[PDB]
């Protein structure tokens, strides 16, 4: 990625500017090794794969040798699933004009439930039905959510967060054993609902 | 180039220390600290410690013993401090032995635990003392990590070590600890075992319960000497040791 | 006697009124 | 050696036999989820895996860029049959109620309770060659059903080892004999009676059918004994005809036998000796003269170890 | 039928069928007096009766537990008696009425821990899978070892080819000898495990320590190892990009980070 | 009546019992 | 028998006791 | 002999002695109904009794207390009725059989605190030296 801000701090009658070479290695699964990397820094290198990474080289700041903290901005979502995206059709909602790419919560919970990287459960033990009718009710009222992890804590927390958010019960089936997902709405009819 | 000072040198001088609370050197037990000392010499057992959390001295000596490992009580008997070292030091037939017809009353509780559960990859994090900055060792656990179908993880801190080579013995400990199964038992004696102390390793044979010779090490003690006449102990299989390697 | 009326009792009765007791005395438990 | 276990699927049961033949030893050249090309010390041999049914056929060379049923010397185009059809082992879909696999470094056998009272045979391996010189012996053997609800052991049907069909697409199990009348040395012949071809092969298969073609049928009739209530087992010898109708005994299946079932209930075990044997029913249980709807009482027996 | 029994005013005859399964292997037991067919499974009656205390659904995995309890003898809790088997028992149980076939499925869970309170009871607490989430989830470190257990998923390591099978020449307490494994460079199989069959499809899996020449320290002991058994040996990787490359030439799939940075911040006080 | 087996029982035999209602109920008397 | 002797004991007899075994389990209750 | 009337089957005789000393002072009680001659000091039998609850070591100062009851006209506790003495009592506890000249020290601390819940009645909660270790 070319980045031209040579002047962002005033230039040399200023503080200096941004101004360089950026590349970005996502880690994909057959992600190789890039050359320039290895042979700047030389010794074992390795792919760096499985995570993604980034390699700035150019002007940095002017004048005075205490360089600024920076802020990135990244979206995610799609990357994640390994290699086998779960009903990818529904994944991602859109809001104000497609300036935000949102995520479905309940795929977040689902990536969470089955993820190898987080924890890897069989995606046979979870109710295929349920999940995807959640995450449909979910995309047609356009309700995403973001979120960043570095609490490191227990999935029971970042899980009762994002069942607070959206307001949904997750429990393991008492019949099937399969994990279900139920939503708090008024999508019920009287009639077929059990009386006591 | 690390000068590092024996833990048992840090807790005398906390319980004797004039400065930090003060105590008669009367009140401990000279022969045990001595021979912990000496142990920890032997081992190369080192660490290094600052003071600025102000906290109560009894959560800066738990801190040491988890480190190290050991237990300090007040000896019932003489009174004086004691303190015993969790380490695979015993000779079999010297050490004390309970049976139904020897001074076993019941065993309820065995706590057979599972295997299943408990981690397959350990994180050690540590405190480097010659720049102080933070680095981290992992100890793995290759045959659990293939029973466990999903990867766990657990992250402990051990800023007292200043060496690798330390954190990783320490850390080799703690994974044989939490993942060989420990069996906890809660038996019933008699009178026969009122010497008993704290961290005192002995011997349980019980042939109706099909347990064998057990090796276990005393933890929670209640007795009753008058009244009920009920002396009631729990212990834990024996499974503490520091490897040197 | 005082062995399936006295213990047993917690099944499903005693559970209640232990926890009535616990809401009436707070502060007077809640430490030691 | 003796293995047990329940498939929903099909595909399961081939995860379960090829996880068991690894762990033997057992040589597989290509190895998928449904498709197969494994081979041993003896012969070459693939397998493929259908909605409700097995695909066998025999092999003697490898090449990896060909179909399941285009390898080198193949039974489909190496056979007397017009059809020019591979072996057909025909199941149901759906959950099967239990498999039982004998496994050994020359052979395996397998035989799958698809449902109560159902079960299906499925056989490879190669014969024991008893001190006779010949090139082959190798036999995949599968299960075919006619048409359920009307008699299930129709003539039309083919069994394994049978000694008597009508079918001119698919072959219910065949064998190898290599350099047959100074022929090439791929050979595959399949077990068939009724299609005069001048070199053929036939078996007890069919047990005690009344139109069966063996000389041993009146042993397996009168497997059992009633006076001690004794079974004995009967090796099943197979025989070969020549150019000109002249047979030549070729070998017996290994660690195989037949008797009746009319005192032995499904599985009922008859330790004799130091060498345990299981004997399971062939098809189904019925009645001595259910020649139509069940297997009758046929039942095949394993040496378990 | 089972339906219309639990509604039934007078044909009410429970009966709770459990059933513990571990890959090939599955123990079956009832809670009455006589055996029950059911699915051609037959479940044997334990003298004396197996019940427990209730089943709980409250979202909590720490307090919906799930209790069972059997007498002194029950084969399927005896294993746990001298050590825990390595895989987790697998229990789904069945409620069904006398002389009905038709049977639900109520509880499905794993064994969690089990004691032998008297010489003539037990009590299996069972767990449920919503516990397993109680641990963390960070499992991210920017470290210079691998951080990956060889032949996880991450390392993409094969250790089929690195099997070795072999028969042990002397068993000691703590260590096992064979001379096989003198052959290989000292700590060859440090970090391995070591897998050996213990009935049917099942293997019970041990460490090693350390491995030294012809001996093997065992994590442990080596209690429950037979004799004269077949083992199986696997290596171990110590985790450093070198050792990754040299030995096994998973240096691409190398998760560590070796010289990328230690401490460098953009935003620190003198870059010189 | 209610003096040696109300209280007294507390000895070595109703804990357990407790104990194991306390594991059964936590959300409800964790808090208050 | 289970209702006035088991449950209204808590009033002002069985308070005590209860407090003496919480002072003397405390590692074993403070958690779960 | 103390051990092995111990392990004795038939010759239990359980006697616990209670020793308050305060510098030049000592206090002697016994649980007995006779006085008892031990190292030259005679322990005084207090009309009503003197007993404890038990001796707990778990590792806890909070919880590993020992209670003392004694009736209301205890000498040593009548000390803390009006103001608590400046210095600390300290309390040994020696646990002998009756015709044996032979004892062992069960515990050792000091008096922590004592009230009087009954005009016939005393509790008094003695605490090891293991709890001045929770202060800062």
């Amino acid at each position: 990625v070319r980045i031209n801000a040579p002047e962002l701090f005033g230039g040399d009658k200023g503080e200096g500017g941004l101004d360089g070479t950026l590349d970005v290695l996502f880690g994909e699964e057959d992600q190789g090794v890039l050359p320039r990397l290895a042979a700047m820094l030389g010794g074992l290198v390795p792919a760096f794969r499985g995570v993604t990474t980034c390699f700035y080289s150019g002007l940095v700041t002017s004048v005075n040798p205490y360089p600024k903290k920076w802020e990135i901005l990244r979206r995610g979502g799609n990357r994640l699933w390994d290699g086998n995206p779960w009903y990818p059709e529904k994944q991602f909602v859109w809001l104000a004009d497609g300036q935000i790419k949102a995520m479905n919560p309940a795929h977040i919970l689902y990536l969470v439930y089955t993820g190898r990287d987080f924890r890897g459960l069989a995606r046979t033990r979870m109710d295929e039905a349920s999940w995807r009718a959640a995450a449909d009710t979910l995309y047609a009222e356009g309700f995403g959510l973001c979120f960043e992890w570095t609490r490191s804590d227990s999935f029971k927390n970042f899980c009762e967060t994002v069942k607070s958010h959206i307001g949904a019960e997750v429990y393991p089936n008492r019949q099937t054993g399969q994990i279900s997902i139920r939503l708090l709405r008024d999508d019920y009819n009287v009639a077929d609902l059990p009386l006591f | 180039q690390i000068k590092a000072m024996n833990p048992a040198h840090i807790l005398y001088l906390v319980y004797t220390g004039r400065d930090f609370r003060g105590l008669a050197r009367t009140r401990m037990d000279e022969a045990s600290w001595r021979a912990a000392a000496d142990t920890l010499y032997a081992e190369g057992f080192g660490l290094c410690f600052e003071w600025t959390r102000s906290d109560s001295f009894k959560n800066f000596c738990e801190t040491v013993k988890s480190h190290i490992g050991a237990e300090v009580y007040p000896n019932r008997q003489t009174g004086q401090i004691s303190i015993r070292l969790l380490r695979d030091d015993y000779n079999v037939a010297d050490l004390p032995l309970f049976d139904e017809d020897s001074g076993l009353l019941e065993i309820t509780q065995e706590k057979t635990g599972s295997t299943s559960l408990a981690p397959s990859q350990l994180i050690v994090k540590y405190i480097d003392q010659i720049d102080g900055a933070q680095r981290q060792i992992i100890v793995n656990n290759n045959a659990v990590a293939a029973s466990q179908g999903r990867r766990s993880s657990e992250e402990i801190e051990f800023l007292g070590v200043p060496t690798g080579e330390l954190a990783g013995r320490v850390g080799e400990r703690e994974m044989r600890l939490k993942t060989t199964g420990l069996k906890r038992y809660k038996g019933v004696f008699d009178r026969r075992a009122r010497s008993l102390n704290p961290g005192q390793p002995f011997l349980i044979r019980s042939t109706p319960r099909g347990i064998p010779e057990t090796v276990v090490r005393v933890g929670r003690i209640e007795d009753n000497f008058l009244g009920d006449g009920k002396i009631t102990l729990t212990v834990v299989q024996d499974q503490f040791n520091l490897p040197a390697t | 006697d005082t062995d399936q009326m006295a213990a047993d009792m917690w099944a499903g009765k005693g559970g209640e009124h232990f926890l009535v007791w616990l809401n009436k005395n707070r502060q007077a438990v809640k430490q030691i | 050696a003796y293995f047990t276990g329940t498939a929903n699927n099909p595909a399961d049961l081939l995860a379960k036999v090829r996880v068991h033949a690894e762990s033997l030893g057992w040589v597989t050249d290509r190895a998928s989820a449904s498709e197969w090309l494994c081979h041993n010390a003896d012969g070459y041999w693939s397998f493929n895996a259908g909605a409700n049914q097995f695909q066998m056929a025999g092999n003697t060379g490898f090449d990896n860029s060909l179909a399941w049923n285009a390898q080198p010397g193949n039974s489909v185009q190496n056979n007397p049959y017009s059809s020019k059809g591979p072996t057909v082992a025909q199941l149901s879909g759906g959950p099967f109620t239990r498999y039982h696999l004998f496994a050994t470094a020359a052979y395996l056998h397998l035989h799958v309770e698809i449902a109560a009272g159902q079960f299906r045979p499925v056989m490879i391996g190669s014969l024991n060659k008893r001190g006779v010189g010949y090139t082959g012996g190798q036999y995949v053997c599968g299960s075919f059903i006619y048409t359920p609800g009307q008699a299930l052991t129709n003539n039309w049907s083919s069994h394994p080892f049978d000694g008597y069909h009508i079918q001119y697409s698919n072959s219910s199990c065949m064998l190898r004999l290599d350099g047959l009348d100074g022929g090439p040395s791929p050979e595959w012949l399949p077990f068939d009676y009724t299609t005069n071809v001048p070199r053929r092969v036939v078996g007890p298969g069919r047990g005690n059918y009344s139109s069966q073609y063996h000389p041993d049928v009146g042993l397996i009739d009168a497997s059992a004994n009633e006076l001690n209530s004794s079974t004995t087992t009967v090796p099943c010898a197979i025989y070969a005809f020549g150019a000109q109708q002249r047979s030549r005994y070729v070998g017996e299946v290994p660690d195989f036998g037949i008797c009746n079932m009319a005192f032995l209930a499904p599985g009922d075990p008859l330790v004799v000796g130091s060498d345990t044997w299981r004997v399971y029913p062939l098809l189904q249980r019925g009645t001595a003269t259910d020649f139509d709807s069940t297997s009758a009482w046929v039942g095949y027996c394993f040496r378990v170890v | 039928s089972f339906n219309s029994r639990e509604s039934s005013l007078a044909d009410g005859q429970p009966v709770r069928l459990y059933q513990f399964s571990r890959g090939a292997i599955r123990w079956s037991y009832n809670s009455s007096d006589r055996d029950i067919t059911y699915q051609n499974q037959i479940f044997r009656t334990v003298p004396g009766g197996i019940t427990d205390n209730g089943i709980i659904c409250s979202g909590d995995p720490q307090s919906d537990q799930f209790v069972i309890t059997a007498p002194a003898d029950l084969d399927v809790a005896l294993l746990y008696k001298t050590r825990s088997p390595s895989d987790a028992i697998d229990l789904v149980v069945y409620d069904m009425h006398y002389g009905d076939a038709e049977a639900a499925v109520s509880w499905v869970g794993q064994i969690g821990d089990v004691d032998w309170p008297t010489v003539d009871s037990c009590r299996i607490t069972c767990v449920s899978e919503d516990e397993l989430m109680d641990q963390p989830g960070l499992t991210d470190t920017y470290c210079r070892t691998c951080t990956a257990i060889v032949g996880d998923h991450r390392c993409k390591v094969n250790l089929v080819p690195y099997r070795v099978t072999l028969t042990p020449q002397s068993v000691s307490a703590w260590v096992i000898s064979s001379g096989v494994v003198a052959g290989y460079a000292d700590g060859w199989f440090t970090g391995g495990y070591v897998e050996w069959q213990v009935d049917g499809d099942n293997y019970d899996r041990r460490f090693i320590e350390q491995h030294a020449g012809a001996d093997l320290h065992i994590l442990g002991g080596t209690e429950g190892i037979p004799a004269g058994g077949q083992l199986r040996v696997y290596p171990g990787c110590d985790g450093l990009a070198q050792t990754c490359d040299d030995k096994f030439s998973n240096l691409p799939n190398f998760r560590g980070f070796n010289a990328m940075q230690g401490k460098s911040p953009f935003d620190g006080d003198q870059v010189w």
